[PDB]
């Protein structure tokens, strides 16, 4: 069981996964568990673009799953900055003094969403287009894992643990995408923060769960 | 008569469909009307996975349409249920007195939705891992039409009419899938049961059609 | 500039040569090398997605001009039942019928059911002719028939026909983008396209999109 590659590997149905795992999923990629029940990635070009899209979704979801928990995690310590939930965090731009980073007034404290939006558009278009094509740190390399200045700490060498950390990255990333979809729907249905949902679940699990909010979206008409 | 296999068969545009059918839909599979105008199943393994998805969707939608029609018909005939309408039949577990199956308190009397969901997760994971791999009701079998434990009445024998029964299964399954989508959208925009909407459309069909609810989800508010 | 072949108009500017897939060589109109999600690798699926894209583009051009035309004509003197496009359908159930240009003797339609039925019949015939073939042309190109569409004879000279094709699909992609913009500007505001244009051109600082950035918040 100590492998994430080869023909025999950990799979998404466990011991129920011999009749699954078709011929074009061979375990040659980080995170192959034989889950292609829909059959979306038969073509290896389609499979390559889906793997790239999945891994950049993994990176942005690992960024997001921590950036949504840290405002409520510093509201746990008692640092007050406007609002601690993530899905009502943008409106602090439109506050009486603007969105503050850590609440201390000598910090970022920007007020106009349109100017920082334009700055985000230009530098993120430049950075992501350098990610797709190439720029001043590496022109033609892997579209998945460039390295170079992306590994200043030297974890890209010794390629077996590079593959092992690739599987670790895609596993934590898939857990982060699952967590971020759960964050989205806990924001939609409950309307409170996810750490607040954790406090309400730890305070009373048996009556306050998702089935408590099961009758919310019932169409009355 | 009209056939459903071969080079000429029943097609999706009817008589205006001899140029319309794609090349890969040669008609060896049940329910091949040649409707792949978006080209989702041009690869044959994507087509195989989509056939499995369509047939399992078809069987679950047939069960779901029968279960959406059944307690409403029994309520309009004789039987006082807990909540016979299907999109409010879930919250009967929160009716403070149990979930009576046929309305009688001598029946299953369920009060805990977490245990009900948990035994459903256990039994459904077992049965679907049996469906994709094998188990006590057949090990090496067809993943979509196993037989010899799901045909105790022997209707898959004489395979020339087993092909006709495959086409009948996929056609009632596609009609039930369409009807389940109609059940969903009718539940969203009418708030009453499908049989209550049927009684409404049978009372006054000129204003109990869909266009009376056309201004309901208006973009102004 | 040439909109075909190896060097052409590309979606990430002058540096996109890693982002070009191998199957997007550029033998079709509007090829910018954008399939980074990779849904169109199969050439038959590429054919199907191209005809899907072109008819979505043409219907969204018609829909964009129909979103902007009666609202612009609402301020040019004539007044309809409803001027915005998302309430331009609901003027059937208003008392006094669907007048076309506001004049009560033009259409004056009170029945949406027979209107939809006549539309379903005629549109089913048109789309069955469009996919299969019919009386205004039997076997031709699936996307660019000729001899009954473009009757004015501008489809000849295949280099300017190629320029007309890439211009058609670019205007259509712009109109598809603007039709999606019309949909979201309908759902987050409730006021029409040129009504939101006057709302923007009145004072653009506060009445940009972030005036409605808190509308769909949960509770
Ligand atoms: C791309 C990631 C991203 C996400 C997920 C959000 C999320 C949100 N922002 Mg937002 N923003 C994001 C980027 C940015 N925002 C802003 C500036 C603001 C402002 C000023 C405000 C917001 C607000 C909001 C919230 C709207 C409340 C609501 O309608 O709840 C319903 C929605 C949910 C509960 C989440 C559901 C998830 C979603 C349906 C699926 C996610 C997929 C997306 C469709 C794809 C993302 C878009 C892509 C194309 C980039 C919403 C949760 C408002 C707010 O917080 O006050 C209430 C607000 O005032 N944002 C900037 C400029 C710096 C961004 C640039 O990166
Ligand atoms: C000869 C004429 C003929 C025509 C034109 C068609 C065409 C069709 N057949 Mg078909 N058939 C025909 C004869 C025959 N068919 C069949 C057997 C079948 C089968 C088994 C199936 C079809 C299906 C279809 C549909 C596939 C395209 C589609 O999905 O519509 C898409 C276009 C529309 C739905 C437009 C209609 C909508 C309306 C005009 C607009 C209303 C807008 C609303 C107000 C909503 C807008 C508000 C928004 C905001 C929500 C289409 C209606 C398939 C189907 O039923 O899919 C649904 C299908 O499964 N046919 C047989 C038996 C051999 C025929 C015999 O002659
Ligand atoms: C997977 C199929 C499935 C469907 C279609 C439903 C349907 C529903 N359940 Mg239900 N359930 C389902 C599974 C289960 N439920 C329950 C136990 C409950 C309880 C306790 C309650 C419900 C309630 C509801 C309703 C939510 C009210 C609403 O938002 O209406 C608006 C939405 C619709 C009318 C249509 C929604 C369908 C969706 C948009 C499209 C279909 C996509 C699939 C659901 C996703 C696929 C699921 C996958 C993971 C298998 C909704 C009609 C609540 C209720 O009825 O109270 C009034 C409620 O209290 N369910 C259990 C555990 C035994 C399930 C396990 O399989
Ligand atoms: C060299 C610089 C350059 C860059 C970086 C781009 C990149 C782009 N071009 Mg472009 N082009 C560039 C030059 C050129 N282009 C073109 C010709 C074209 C065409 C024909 C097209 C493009 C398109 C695109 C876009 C495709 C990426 C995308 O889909 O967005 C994905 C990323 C985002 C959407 C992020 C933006 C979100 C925002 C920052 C955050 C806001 C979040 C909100 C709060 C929402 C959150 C919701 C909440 C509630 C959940 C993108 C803007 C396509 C397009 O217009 O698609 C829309 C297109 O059709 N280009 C030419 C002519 C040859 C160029 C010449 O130099
Ligand atoms: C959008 C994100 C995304 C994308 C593009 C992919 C893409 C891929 N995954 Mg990954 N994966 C994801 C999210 C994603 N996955 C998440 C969140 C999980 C954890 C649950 C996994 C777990 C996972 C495993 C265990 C394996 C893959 C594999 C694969 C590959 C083949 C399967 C396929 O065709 O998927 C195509 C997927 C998409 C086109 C994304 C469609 C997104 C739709 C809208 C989701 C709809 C479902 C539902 C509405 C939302 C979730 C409901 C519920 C689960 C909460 C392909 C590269 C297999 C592989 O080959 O390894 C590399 C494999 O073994 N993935
Ligand atoms: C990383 C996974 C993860 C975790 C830890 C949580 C944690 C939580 N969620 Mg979230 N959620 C998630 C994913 C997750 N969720 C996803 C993917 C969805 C979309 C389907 C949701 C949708 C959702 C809603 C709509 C709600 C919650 C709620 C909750 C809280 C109470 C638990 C509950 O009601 O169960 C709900 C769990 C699900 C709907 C699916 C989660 C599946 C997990 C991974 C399996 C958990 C196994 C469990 C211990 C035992 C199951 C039976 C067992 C015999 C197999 C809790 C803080 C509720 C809340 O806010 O309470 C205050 C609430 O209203 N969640
Ligand atoms: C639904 C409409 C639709 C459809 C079917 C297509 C289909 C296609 N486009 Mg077009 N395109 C569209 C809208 C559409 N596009 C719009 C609105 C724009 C402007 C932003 C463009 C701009 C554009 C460029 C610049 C190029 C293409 C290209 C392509 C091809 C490959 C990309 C692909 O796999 O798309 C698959 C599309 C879908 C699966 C549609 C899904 C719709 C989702 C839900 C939308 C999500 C985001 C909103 C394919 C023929 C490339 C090509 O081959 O040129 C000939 C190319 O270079 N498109
Ligand atoms: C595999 C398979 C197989 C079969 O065959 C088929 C199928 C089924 C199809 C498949 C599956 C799939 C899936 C599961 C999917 C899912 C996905 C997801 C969920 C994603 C997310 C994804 C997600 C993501 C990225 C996310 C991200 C996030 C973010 C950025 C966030 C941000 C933020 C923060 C921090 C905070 C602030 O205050 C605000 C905001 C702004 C809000
Ligand atoms: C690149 C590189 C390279 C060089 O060489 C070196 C270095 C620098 C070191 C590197 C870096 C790295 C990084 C950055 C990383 C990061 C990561 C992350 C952040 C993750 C997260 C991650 C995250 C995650 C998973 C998350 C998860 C989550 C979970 C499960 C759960 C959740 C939840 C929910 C649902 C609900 C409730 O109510 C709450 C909770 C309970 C909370
Ligand atoms: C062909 C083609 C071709 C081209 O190329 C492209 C396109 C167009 C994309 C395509 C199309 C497609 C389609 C049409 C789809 C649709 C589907 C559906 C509707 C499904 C359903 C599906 C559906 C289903 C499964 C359903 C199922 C159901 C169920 C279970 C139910 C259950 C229940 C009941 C009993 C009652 C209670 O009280 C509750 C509940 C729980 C609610
Ligand atoms: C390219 C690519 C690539 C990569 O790879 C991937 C991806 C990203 C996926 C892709 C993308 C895609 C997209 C973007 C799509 C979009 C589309 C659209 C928007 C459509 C529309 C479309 C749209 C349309 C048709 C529209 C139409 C319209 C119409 C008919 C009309 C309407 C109207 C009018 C006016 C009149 C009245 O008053 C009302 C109404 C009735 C309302």
């Amino acid at each position: 069981a100590i492998e994430w590659y080869g023909p025999d590997r950990p799979k998404f149905l466990g011991p129920f996964s011999e009749g699954d795992t078709p011929a074009y999923l061979t375990g040659e990629f980080p995170g192959d568990y034989g889950w292609d029940t829909a059959g979306l990635s038969a073509d290896p070009e389609t499979f390559k673009r889906y793997r790239e899209l999945e891994l950049i979704h993994a990176r942005w979801a690992m960024l997001g799953a921590l950036g949504c928990i840290t405002p409520e995690l510093l509201a746990k310590n008692g640092i007050p900055f406007g609002e601690a939930v993530w899905f009502k965090a943008g409106a602090q731009i439109f506050a009486e003094g603007g969105l503050n980073y850590l609440g201390n007034e000598n910090l970022i404290h920007a007020q106009s969403i349109i100017a920082t939006l334009a700055f985000q558009v230009v530098v993120m278009g430049l950075a992501e287009a350098y990610r797709a094509n190439g720029g001043p740190l590496g022109e033609g390399l892997d579209p998945l894992h460039p390295g170079g200045a992306f590994d200043p700490l030297g974890l890209a060498d010794d390629p077996d643990t590079f593959a092992e950390l690739k599987v670790k990255e895609i596993k934590n990333g898939r857990l982060a995408m699952f967590s971020m979809f759960g964050f989205f729907v806990q924001a939609i249905v409950t309307g409170k923060g996810p750490i607040q949902n954790l406090d309400d679940h730890l305070a009373n699990p048996t009556a306050v769960n998702a089935f408590a909010y099961a009758t919310k979206f019932t169409p009355s008409a | 008569g009209i056939e459903f296999y071969g080079p000429n068969r029943a097609k999706w545009l009817g008589p205006y469909s001899e140029n319309a059918t794609p090349a890969y839909l040669t008609g060896e599979f049940p329910g091949d009307y040649g409707w792949d105008t978006a080209g989702l199943s041009a690869d044959p393994e994507t087509f195989k996975r989509y056939r499995e998805l369509e047939l399992i969707h078809a069987r679950w939608a047939m069960l779901g349409a029968l279960g959406c029609i059944t307690p409403e018909l029994l309520a309009k005939s004789g039987t006082q249920f807990g909540e016979a309408v299907w999109f409010k039949a879930g919250a009967q577990i929160f009716s403070e007195g149990g979930l009576d199956y046929l309305g009688n308190p001598s029946l299953v009397h369920a009060q805990n939705i977490v245990a009900t969901l948990a035994v459903q997760v256990i039994l459904m994971g077992l049965v679907e891992g049996y469906r994709v791999n094998g188990g006590p009701a057949g090990e090496g079998l067809d993943p979509l039409y196993p037989g010899e434990s799901f045909d105790p009445l022997g209707l898959a024998d004489d395979p020339d009419t087993f092909a006709e029964l495959k086409v009948k299964e996929i056609k009632n399954g596609r009609l039930a899938m369409f009807s389940m989508f109609g059940f969903f959208v009718q539940a969203i925009v009418t708030g009453k049961g499908p049989i209550q909407n049927l009684d409404d459309h049978l009372s006054n069909p000129t204003v109990n059609n869909a266009f009376a609810f056309a201004t309901k989800f208006t973009p102004s508010a």
